[PDB]
């Protein structure tokens, strides 16, 4: 479904595009980790960021 | 080097002793003394981060 409407999307908007899986296999939560003492997001979310 | 606490960690102790007695009610009252960034962040973290 996403693929179909990401093709698109390009094609409307005259874009290239790169897909890529998300590493961590997670949609992306905020998480504290607190090895930095501060929340980082992962998942998507951290990558997009 | 120093034998001396740190602030966040004298902060960690506070809210031992306030856990132990089910001391969950909170005010923090603070003056311009150069560590009073440390010391509300690090007990405003844990609070965001228990059950």
């Amino acid at each position: 479904f996403c693929i179909d409407l990401l093709i698109k999307l390009a094609r409307t908007m005259n874009f290239t595009y790169e897909v890529h899986l998300v590493a961590d296999g997670k949609f992306g939560t905020q998480e504290r980790v607190n090895n930095s003492n501060k929340k980082e997001w992962n998942g998507m979310m951290g990558e997009l960021l | 080097f120093q034998f001396g606490p740190s602030i966040e960690q004298q902060a960690s102790v506070m809210l031992n002793i306030m856990e132990e007695y089910d001391w969950y009610i909170f005010s923090i009252v603070t003056t311009y003394f150069p560590g009073y960034q440390d010391f509300v962040n690090k007990i405003r973290s844990t609070i965001e981060n228990s059950f």
